RNA sequence: CAGUAACGGCGAGUGAACAGGGAAGAGCCCAGCGCCGAAUCCCCGCCCCGCGGCGGGGCGCGGGAAAUGUGGCGUACGGAAG
RNA sequence: GGCGCGCCGGGCCCGGGUCUUCCCGGAGUCGGGUUGCUUGGGAAUGCAGCCCAAAGCGGGUGGUAAACUCCAUCUAAGGCU
RNA sequence: ACACGUGCGCGAGUCGGGGGCUACGAAAGCCGCCGUGGCGCAAUGAAGGUGAAGGCCGGCGCCGCCGGCCGAGGUGGGAUCC
């Protein structure tokens, strides 16, 4: 129970981080397509510059946005019931006594 | 695609719901402002009462609630007018008014007459120029002794009568329970249609 | 031979002795004050009545009132307001026939 | 415990436990509810009969306050009042009969479940059940009506 | 008084004496230009009750707006999409003509703020609303503790934010069984509030 | 409350309210009706304070708005007059 | 910068209860028909166009269209916070 | 969100999660006239609604109701115990 309650209680001093909602979705990219001998990957938008014609979204392409963003409504916190709360309390005081 | 034996559920996700997905991380931020600012409040009222104004004694209505009382808006005009206080005053010295109460009963008035004479006579008015007292105000010594009251002021609990053990009549005994509901059903039922047929008669 | 207070039947709810309050002040909105309605009066005289009150007038003077409820139905809009409208017309023209004969 | 979970025994594998032949595909039935009367009707019928067609009356503004009668049975009557009073009118001679407000404790129907142990009561109830009636005189007691 | 003979006597407007003077002005309104300054209230009357007073910096703009529905402003009926949406005809815009009246006036006289607005007169193709305008600036009003909400930069063009009487009837607030849909500020709060997933930080 | 009453090729899906507990809590003003000699307000000139939120007090058959209605009393909880 | 002691500047020259006598309200708007949109609102929740268009013991609401009544409950078409 | 399995607490209850009170601490602790409320303790009918053992012995070979006492089934298989 001791082990239970601190490592649920520990959890609900902890504050969010997330990747943020835009990252790796602030190009114009397009895919290709079929017939241009490269694989399918949104490419971004033509111009002398060295992001031309790369690989803006997806988890795998430099740049690109993570696989599954990490959000802040993550469940950060956990509620444990007032008498196990109170029962880790009592063992906590009792050990001590040993 | 259902698998097996399983409920049949329809999640509410199908709009764009994660513009707007509400968290809570304010929660124990917003806990500590509210507290600061209901300290500041009482701080800045300095002998009133921390909680605000008295209100006054209220059934809840629809028969599910109306066993219990809460606090209401304000006093009616009718209850303040009986405990013979005039209504701009009332608010002057700490007692809610609604002029959209009426009062049905003269139990709901009286129990609220009552409770704004018990008021009337707690209160510790203080003198508008505090160096020299006027004749509608409390003593002196009683001033001295005048601080806050923290929570409802005159909190309205819920009380039952206490009823002792009563030996059991031969009326009560004889009186059938559920055939007087039955009966009381068909008649409220069966009262237009008897009354439409002794037209007819 | 003790009756109880029940929750349903005919006289039915908790056992309430019922104060007599004076009635609210707005209750009495709409009620037909004496100036106002010498000013109704007034302006009857000056304005006259609306085609269709006019249409109204000549289907009673003829005796056929339920085309005329019929016909005010269809223009004042539900049937209660035409039915007190009727008998506002029926009211300012059987005067009519008094101011007549003489 | 992310460590704990299924997808950390997989990595090695290929198809990720989903088979190599039919892939994990996206929606290869349609999107949740669908096709409950064509593709998916057995399991509709096999385990939720009654899904599909109108039955009853419509109830427009339905306020679920008025139908609000928490019931209580006998059995439970005696644990609305305190055990004292079950004590003390069995000792005490009178034959006086301990009154069990039923509305107080928050039910409004008494109906009629269990044995009533045999010693006079008054209950103070809004509605009563028939055999709930017939066991609280056959005990020796009233029932009083309130509102 | 003399406003209660006036008020019952606009409640006339079939009667020979109203249907002759609604017909010789809402002649005179039409040979004018759509927005105009009026000298004074039309019905000194009605713009008593909306709250104009006859002291300086009430203005009074009599504004046309051109009548009918709303037909779409889409080239040549073809609206791109599914049956529902191909409506282009007999279509309705959410805000009556009047609120358009008060915002015509607001616009233009981008200075002034919009109090409240009356019905004078209606053609088959014009409708002709009076506008009671307020300068928040003349010192009759800024010095005026009954007016000098309206001198508050809060209160800036009321017409374009359906504020003034006639641009609320748009937004079906009110109290009760049959305002539901606009609970908390507004209809656009309703749905708001609604569509909302309150995730709280323990659940 | 409530994925509820209800909506819906009554399919897919959609979907509030009251009561109840709390946070906060604060009420009010006109027009109309009528009374009081327009009892009201704005602006220019002078003088004296006086303010980088042009405000206060004098002085003037100085001007103007306003009876097509300004101000005070008064607004549904009723109000006014004696 | 915000609060209080005392002197002065000029506004402000005000209450309550009982008793009679008087007074009292927002119109091309409510509402109706129809149309389109809207809503969980279903013989029409809301909004708007056009047509019709009030009343004053009236008017609105009382989640099934309608007539007959009985009750309950608010006073819309003006404003601020 | 749901289902089932498993671990823990309490158990005809259970749970503050919302609110309130008193560096790490935005934590933790506390409330009980803060259990409002959820889910469970009762079902069933479209609905009005109704809403969960009996036998025996006597006062009038069988009586509507007077009372009297014991009183929540039976068979079969059943780990354990005697």
């Amino acid at each position: 129970i001791v082990n239970f309650v601190h490592t649920n209680l520990r959890k609900n001093n902890r504050q969010p981080y997330a990747v943020s909602e835009l990252a790796g979705h602030q190009t114009s990219a397009e895919s290709w397509g079929t017939g241009r001998a490269v694989a399918r990957i949104p490419r971004v938008r033509g111009g002398g510059t060295h992001r031309s014609g790369q690989g803006a979204f997806g988890n795998m392409c430099r740049g690109g946005r993570m696989f599954a963003p990490t959000k802040t409504w993550r469940r950060w916190h956990r509620r444990v019931n007032t008498t196990q709360k109170r029962y880790a309390i009592c063992s906590a005081l009792a050990a001590s006594a040993l | 695609a259902p698998s097996r034996n399983g409920m049949i559920l329809k999640p509410h996700f199908h709009k764009d719901w994660q513009r707007r997905v509400a968290t809570w991380f304010n929660q124990p931020a917003r806990k500590i402002r509210r507290r600061k600012a209901r300290q500041a409040r009482a701080r800045r009222i300095a002998p009133r009462p921390a909680a605000g104004p008295i209100r006054p004694i209220v059934r809840c209505p629809t028969v599910r609630y109306h066993t219990k009382v809460r606090a209401g808006r304000g006093f009616s005009l009718e209850e303040l007018r009986v405990a013979g206080i005039h209504k701009k005053v009332a608010r002057t010295i700490g007692i809610s008014v609604d002029p959209r109460r009426r009062n049905k009963s003269t139990e709901s008035l009286q129990a609220n007459v009552q409770r704004l004479k018990e008021y009337r006579s707690k209160l510790v008015l203080f003198p508008r120029k505090p160096s020299a007292p006027k004749k509608g105000d409390s003593s002196a010594e009683e001033l001295k002794l005048a601080t806050q009251l923290t929570g409802p002021v005159m909190p309205i609990r819920n009380v039952f009568k206490k009823e002792k053990a009563r030996v059991i009549t031969e009326e009560e005994k004889n009186f059938k329970a559920f055939a007087s509901l039955r009966m009381a059903r068909a008649n409220a039922r069966l009262f237009g249609i008897r009354a439409k047929r002794a037209k007819e008669a | 031979a003790l009756r109880y207070p029940m929750a349903v039947g005919l006289n039915k709810g908790h056992k309430v002795t019922k104060n007599v309050s004076k009635p609210r002040h707005s209750r009495r909105r709409g009620r037909l004050t004496k100036h106002t309605k010498f000013v109704r009066d007034m302006i009857r005289e000056v304005c006259g009545f609306a085609p269709y009150e006019r249409r109204a007038m000549e289907l009673l003077k003829v005796s056929k009132d339920k085309r005329a409820l019929k016909f005010i139905k269809k223009r004042v809009g539900t049937h209660i307001r035409a039915k007190r409208k009727r008998e506002e017309l029926s009211s300012v023209l059987a005067a009519m026939r008094k101011a007549a004969a003489k | 415990p992310s460590r704990l979970r299924k997808t950390r025994k997989l990595r090695g594998h290929v198809s990720h436990g989903h088979g190599r032949i039919g892939k994990h595909r996206k929606h290869p039935g349609g999107r949740g509810n669908a096709g409950g009367m064509h593709h998916h009707r057995i399991n509709f019928d096999k385990y939720h009969p009654g899904y599909f067609g109108k039955v009853g009356m419509r109830h427009y503004h339905l306020k679920r306050n008025q139908s609000f009668c928490p019931t209580v049975n006998l059995d439970k009557l005696w644990t609305l009042v305190s055990e004292q009073t079950r004590v003390n009118a069995a000792k005490n001679k009178t034959g006086a009969a301990p009154i069990i407000d039923v509305v107080r404790s928050g039910y409004y129907k008494v109906l009629g479940k269990g044995k009533l142990p045999k010693q006079p009561v008054i209950v103070k109830a809004k509605f009563f059940s028939r055999r709930a009636e017939e066991k609280i005189k056959g005990v020796g007691g009233a029932c009083v009506l309130v509102a | 008084g003399a406003y209660k003979y006036i008020q019952e006597l606009w409640r006339k407007k079939q009667s020979d004496v109203m249907r002759f003077l609604l017909r010789v002005r809402c002649w005179q309104y039409r040979q004018l230009s759509a927005l105009h300054r009026a000298p004074r209230p039309t019905r000194p009357d009605k713009a008593r009750r909306l709250g104009y007073k006859a002291k300086q910096g009430y203005v009074i703009y009599r504004i046309r707006v051109r009548r009918g529905g709303r037909k779409r402003p889409v080239p040549k009926g073809a609206t791109y999409g599914k049956p529902v949406h191909h409506g282009v005809n007999q279509l309705k815009f959410a805000r009556s003509l009047q609120s358009v009246a008060e915002e015509r006036a607001g616009r233009h006289c981008g200075a002034l703020r919009v109090l409240n607005s009356y019905w004078v007169g209606e053609d088959s193709t014009y409708k002709f609303f009076e506008v009671i305008l307020i300068d928040p600036f003349h010192k009759a009003i800024r010095r005026n503790p009954d007016t000098q909400w309206i001198t508050k930069p809060v209160h800036k063009h009321r017409e374009m934010r359906g504020l003034t009487s006639a641009g609320r009837k748009s937004r079906g607030l009110g109290k009760g069984h049959k305002f539901h849909h606009t609970i908390g500020g507004s209809r656009r709060a309703a749905w708001r509030r609604r569509n909302t997933l309150q995730l709280h930080r323990y659940r």
